[PDB]
């Protein structure tokens, strides 16, 4: 459903 | 902050959004 | 938010999506009042009837979006959360009474075009503003319709919504529903007799409820999505946290930390 964040965040 | 409230896309450059006036109208 | 519409890029720039990093979801709304901290609702963060107790790192803010789902790369920004504060009077046991909560970011976020804080009311502007038949906007992408097993299609919006609302007497409020209200809640929405539509729902609290006002040129958060029953429902209204008479609180919180 959603858009993967940069991982970083996590 | 001392700029609060007033929208970079909007207020700041002399523009109205689409259903701006309705709230003015109502006031 | 039901019966309202696409908002325009850059419409409301302090809103604020809460989301949460495991599972991924939309929790809430909230909006941005100052460069370092971001209003919302209580019980978007603290609500033992369904088992909800957030934490700090259970939680990102995702500032400065349009799309609901997209990552927007090089348009929202991403912040962690330093620290919850909730009211110390919420009641969730009744009627969520004192519906509010402050977070303070770990960083100061940078202002943009798509980015930058709502201010909060004065006892004047609550004044002139937070009368009967006067309207202000609530933004979220919360529920476009109240959930029911007969209801066919999308459900929840792919952008941003908008709605502007009219303000309604106390005790027009007061006699729409057996939920006791108090002083810190105001209520929102069409009486039966104007036979218009347009309502917040599930998924949109802790959003914003603004006014502009036309002495200083400027946009004021007078409220909070806060509680309703059903969405758009024939004779309910909307309920709101009256920002205005928590002010006190929350300038003890943002002065103290
Ligand atoms: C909320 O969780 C915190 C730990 O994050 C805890 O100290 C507190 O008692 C919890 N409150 C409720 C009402 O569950």
């Amino acid at each position: 459903d959603f858009e993967e964040i940069p991982e970083e965040y996590l | 902050e001392a700029d609060c409230g007033l929208r970079p896309l909007f207020e700041k450059k002399s523009l109205e959004d689409k259903t701006e006036r309705e709230l003015l109208e109502s006031y | 938010i039901v019966e309202g519409s696409d908002a325009e890029i850059g419409m409301s720039p302090w809103q604020v999506m809460l989301f949460r990093k495991s599972p991924q979801e939309l929790l809430c709304g909230a909006s941005l009042i100052s460069d370092r901290w971001v209003l919302t609702a209580a019980h978007c963060l603290l609500y033992p009837p369904w088992d909800k107790n957030f934490t700090e790192n259970d939680l990102l803010v995702r500032i400065g979006k349009h799309s609901r789902t997209r990552y927007e790369r090089n348009i929202e920004k991403i912040s962690m959360l330093e620290k919850i504060y909730i009211h110390p009077r919420y009641n969730w046991r009744e009627n969520l009474d004192r519906d509010i909560a402050l977070m303070k970011l770990k960083k100061p976020v940078a202002f943009s075009d798509y980015i930058h804080p709502v201010c909060l009311p004065d006892r004047e502007t609550a004044a002139s503003l937070l009368q009967a038949g006067y309207k202000g906007r609530v933004t979220g992408w919360g529920n476009l319709k109240e959930t029911w097993t007969a209801n066919v299609g999308k459900g929840q919006p792919s952008v941003l919504q908008v709605v502007n609302l009219p303000i309604v007497e106390r005790p027009v409020c007061k006699d729409s529903t057996r939920i006791r209200i108090t002083d810190n809640m105001f209520c929102a929405g069409y009486k039966p007799d104007e036979g218009k539509r347009g309502d917040a729902c599930e998924g949109d609290s802790g959003g914003p409820f603004v006014m502009k006002s036309p002495f200083n040129n400027r946009w004021y958060q007078m409220g909070i999505v806060s509680w309703g029953e059903g969405c758009d429902r024939d004779g309910k209204y909307g309920f709101y946290t009256h920002v205005f008479r928590l002010k006190k609180w929350i300038q003890k919180v943002i002065d103290q930390f």
